[PDB]
């Protein structure tokens, strides 16, 4: 329980601001003014907060939690910018891999389960047809994805191992995650219980804390892009829409169900759209369906900016209160986008049971560990029509991907 | 429920993105 949040204060508060916030809060919950249930405990909690924050010795080591996060991120930025300025190129060759099964299809190409012929290790190969990517006008999107993936490092991101290109295709070889997409397990289970949803949500929250500190917007949160690893922890895949953005950006991209209002509207937007999408993800995960569905995307768009959300009656009230603050059409009022940023979400009642450090360390017991039947089993993935892999004799689109 | 109206629809499958 954050003491600064208890006294309603800025981490930087003066000692007089602490002594005045303490008198202001204790009045509101003093039993002389408040017999209602829980005022006894909130009065006790306001007492503890003033006792810690006004002793400079207790305040210094309580402040170490935020100082630790600050240092971790400062170092994570230094390591990212190193790889950002010198990205890895041409770190393998197609003939080094045995092609096994298609793991999914797209307008760009496909994803193939493959095996390294020397180490026998298994990998997910994203194959991208150069001509298509030109045809789909997704050239920058494909250079971004490779560039960002090779530079990030965080427990809940997929890991890019090698990348390279031939005369016809782009290749991105990432570590294989056998549990498959969250989408599959969610459609089949129906919905997760709130503690089950909170488990995944907390991982997404920490991952966005990391990405936003690098100035990265993710822009494609949805259950399809969340892989489940053997210990039941999330791996975020698909960075085709991710962009390094210091200020505003303007593109209409992503999945209709998950789009913040200001992406749909012509005005510009910032990384707050990722927190709106987190709201949509928690909703879908706990309800079994998204908060905004309809058959035409413009109908989805109308419901999105409409400002109205219906919650299932099994939604706990803390959960609805978190959701009301994330699915907030007014971005000057949306959680994650305020003075205290991500800590407004981490300090929220719905997360009170969350051990953020244990989650990051992956020490929390997972509520679901997918059916492990071998280091190269594909049961947790759907079945797609195979197709053979063609490579021209003449190099296609040399200039447009010379960077890759 | 809305969950019944959901499986009564077709947006139950994997959602494709829009790149515009
Ligand atoms: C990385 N990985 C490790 N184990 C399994 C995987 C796979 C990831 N998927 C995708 N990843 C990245 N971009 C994509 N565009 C798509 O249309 N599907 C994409 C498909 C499911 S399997």
């Amino acid at each position: 329980k954050d003491y600064y949040q208890t006294l309603g204060l800025a981490r930087g508060a003066s000692d007089e601001e602490i002594k005045r916030a303490y008198r202001r809060q204790a009045l509101r919950y003093h039993p002389d003014k408040n017999k209602e249930p829980g005022a006894e405990e909130k009065f006790k909690e306001i007492a503890e907060a003033y006792d810690v924050l006004s002793d400079p010795r207790k305040r210094e080591i309580f402040d170490r939690y935020g100082e630790e996060v600050k240092e971790f991120l400062a170092k994570a930025k230094e390591d990212f910018l190193k790889k950002w300025e010198s990205p890895a190129q041409n770190t393998a060759h197609l003939d080094q891999f045995e092609r096994i099964k298609t793991l999914g299809t797209g307008s760009f190409g496909r994803v193939m389960l493959v095996k390294h012929k020397e180490t026998g290790n298994h990998y997910a190969m994203k194959i991208l047809d150069k001509q298509k990517v030109v045809k789909l006008k997704q050239i920058e999107h494909t250079l971004n994805e490779k560039r960002i993936l090779q530079a990030v490092n965080f427990p809940f991101l997929v890991k890019l191992e090698f990348s390279f290109k031939d005369n016809s295709n782009l290749y991105m070889v990432m570590e294989y995650v056998p549990g498959g997409e969250m989408f599959s397990h969610l459609r089949r289970i129906g919905r997760f219980s709130e503690p089950h949803a909170r488990f995944y949500a907390a991982q997404i929250v920490l991952t966005f804390e990391y990405l936003h500190s690098l100035d990265l917007i993710y822009r494609d949160l949805k259950p399809e892009n969340l892989l489940i690893d053997q210990q039941g922890y999330i791996q975020v895949t698909d960075f085709g829409f991710a962009k390094r953005v210091k200020g505003r950006t303007w593109t209409l991209c992503g999945t209709p169900e998950y789009l913040a209002p200001e992406i749909i509207l012509s005005k510009g937007y910032n990384k707050a759209v990722d927190w709106w999408a987190l709201g949509v993800l928690i909703y879908e995960m706990a309800a079994g369906y998204p908060p905004f569905f309809a058959d035409q995307p413009i109908q989805i768009y109308e419901k999105i900016v409409s400002g109205k959300v219906r919650f299932p009656s099994h939604f706990s009230s803390d959960l609805k209160d978190l959701l009301r603050n994330l699915l907030q059409v007014d971005l000057t009022k949306r959680f994650g986008n305020l003075k205290n940023g991500v800590n407004d979400i981490k300090n929220h009642k719905w997360f009170a049971t969350t051990d953020w450090i244990a989650i990051y360390q992956r020490k929390v017991e997972a509520p679901f560990i997918p059916k492990f039947k071998g280091p190269g089993d594909t049961s947790n993935f759907d079945d797609y029509e195979e197709e053979e892999i063609r490579v021209s004799i003449n190099e296609k689109c040399g200039k447009e991907f010379s960077e890759f | 429920t809305t969950y019944a109206d959901f499986i009564a629809s077709g947006r139950t499958g994997r959602r494709n993105a829009i790149h515009d």
